[PDB]
């Protein structure tokens, strides 16, 4: 699915945003949790589900950190992501449907923060990046 | 469906700031660019051949306004949305055969353009929460009536 | 929802040949094996860890009969299925927060099992059509009610 | 993405299934058309859309012969399918939603005609195969 234009367009995008990666991770994660309260069932061991809370800020930073790794290995996602895929299918057994939800909250936050830079054409490429990302995360489920 | 008075006023303050003439055309343009299979439902429109043509197309624009008008109709009838949409449902189910997943995609492009316009201070998690419950009622009500 | 008499009759006649013992445990197993994440809602059931374990699991089997039991309720209430599934809906979507896509996957697992049992003669396109419409109502009614 | 165990199940199943492949295609296409009438709009230019009609039978052998090659070519589904991505995703702007409706009618038909063989374990691998094919047809969307 990712074309050479998606790569350039998302790589360039990553460089702009991303000083603010942790921000985006905590803004996207905490939004998913209140907006879609069915994703809460997976993190109910935390302290602290609300927007801005420490567990969200800390888990936000991680999510966006592995999305950075994924962008550096964008030509071999299929490799960069397979271990996250064993963990999500097998130890956490996250319903694949939830991935679409995080990625929407993530397009929302990009763009809420960089409106500026989130043309419909950048939106295309980002959204394809993140379906690819879900598609690779799905590798290990069955 | 029950609304909180927090929801009600969140929805109403947000809608109150939306320029329908701006968000409407913008949200429809973004759906046809980001989910371009969706162009086939609108091939009476032009000239959907590229992002530029989409943004310059008068029928896209007009129709983005008309979509915000569907939303405004749910706004004024928030306790009975399903009934307000009954004809709309039939036209999108029984007549256009728009696969429901598309109503989700448009609602998402609407959200994105709202977020982009208002930024972090106005497009608060709690606001997104209530906006989203609202769009999920709309989408539901659009969306086959069994 | 209004059911033609063609549909009612297609539905009652399919239903009346279903071995619920049998179609039940097959549907659920196929579901746990084809859509493995769904195993998460069913951690009460033990092991689970492989195809042979799943359908060598006595509780799966027994819950598959319960699923068919729910389908019957809808059969006996097909003019008011939503009202009949009212507390089912609460349970699945207020209290187990099963994503709605899973109801379609189960419903699809059932349809394959029934088609496997019955063959082309049997499970004709027309019969599948009305069966499908039945599952779609069951599935909408199991989802959050607005 | 297909594991080496998936290819085997599919290559194997195809070897069992392939004599009846015209009828799998006929039965699948025409159940799609009647059970999900939303799909009928894509074929409105055919004379007859009813099950068993001539255009239905002819087009079903076509779907399945292309499914045939993708099985032959199952290590490289992309190059193998790209021809058909452009058709479906660029020219006909087929809703990606219908890809799963077809693959479902496919599965129902395979299991209906070969219950013997259609174990949940064959089913997972065929399902995965059909989604890969969908993912491959998705390339020229955007
Ligand atoms: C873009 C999608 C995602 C990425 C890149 C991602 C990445 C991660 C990472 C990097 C971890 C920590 C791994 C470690 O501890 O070594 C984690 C854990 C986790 N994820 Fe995800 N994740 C994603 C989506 C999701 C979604 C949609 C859900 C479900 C709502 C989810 C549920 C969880 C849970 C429950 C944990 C464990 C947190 C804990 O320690 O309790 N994840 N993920
Ligand atoms: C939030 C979701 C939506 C709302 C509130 C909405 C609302 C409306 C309204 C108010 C109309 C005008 C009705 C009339 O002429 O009487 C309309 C028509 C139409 N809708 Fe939607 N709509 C929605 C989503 C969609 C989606 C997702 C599609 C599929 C891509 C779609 C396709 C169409 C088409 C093709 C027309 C007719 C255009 C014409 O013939 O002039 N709609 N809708
Ligand atoms: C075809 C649609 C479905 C029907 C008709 C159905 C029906 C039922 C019924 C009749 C019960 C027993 C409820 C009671 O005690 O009164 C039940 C329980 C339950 N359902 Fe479903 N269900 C469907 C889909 C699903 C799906 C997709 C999931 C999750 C992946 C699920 C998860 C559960 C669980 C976890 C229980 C309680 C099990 C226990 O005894 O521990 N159901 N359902
Ligand atoms: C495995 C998933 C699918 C596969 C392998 C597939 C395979 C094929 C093949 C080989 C062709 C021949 C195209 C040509 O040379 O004209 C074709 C054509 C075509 N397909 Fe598909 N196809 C799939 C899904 C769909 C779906 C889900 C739809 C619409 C619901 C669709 C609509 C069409 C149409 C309208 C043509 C033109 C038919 C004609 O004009 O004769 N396809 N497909």
């Amino acid at each position: 699915s990712l074309s050479d234009k998606d790569k350039d367009s998302i790589k360039a995008f990553w460089a702009k945003i991303s000083p603010k990666a942790e921000d985006i991770g905590a803004d996207a994660l905490a939004r998913m949790l209140t907006v879609y309260p069915q994703t809460k069932t997976y993190f109910s061991h935390w302290k602290d589900l609300s927007p801005g809370s420490a567990p969200v800020k800390k888990h936000g930073k991680t999510v966006m950190g592995s999305v950075a790794e994924a962008v550096s290995k964008i030509d071999d996602l299929t490799n960069g992501l397979l271990t996250l895929s064993e963990l999500h299918a097998f130890q956490l057994r996250v319903d694949p449907a939830n991935f679409k939800i995080l990625s929407h909250n993530l397009l929302v936050v990009l763009a809420q923060q960089f409106p500026n830079d989130f043309t419909p054409e950048v939106h295309v490429s980002m959204d394809k990046f993140l379906s690819l990302l879900s598609w690779s995360l799905s590798e290990k489920y069955r | 469906v029950e609304w909180s008075t927090a929801e009600r006023s969140a929805i109403a303050g947000l809608w109150g700031k939306i320029s329908v003439d701006e968000i409407g055309p913008q949200a429809l343009s973004r759906l046809l660019i980001v989910y371009p299979w969706t162009q086939r439902h609108f091939a009476a429109f032009g000239n959907l051949s590229s992002p530029a043509a989409i943004n310059g197309n008068p029928k896209v624009a007009h129709h983005g306004k008309v979509v915000m008008g569907g939303l405004e109709r749910a706004i004024k009838n928030m306790d009975n949305i399903k009934a307000a949409y009954s004809s709309l449902s039939v036209m999108h189910s029984e007549k256009l055969h728009v696969d429901p997943d598309n109503f989700r995609l448009l609602a998402d492009c609407i959200t994105v353009c709202v977020a982009m316009k208002f930024g972090p201070s106005a497009f608060t998690p709690d606001v997104q929460e209530a906006w989203q419950k609202f769009l999920a009622v709309v989408v539901a009500a659009l969306s086959r009536y069994h």
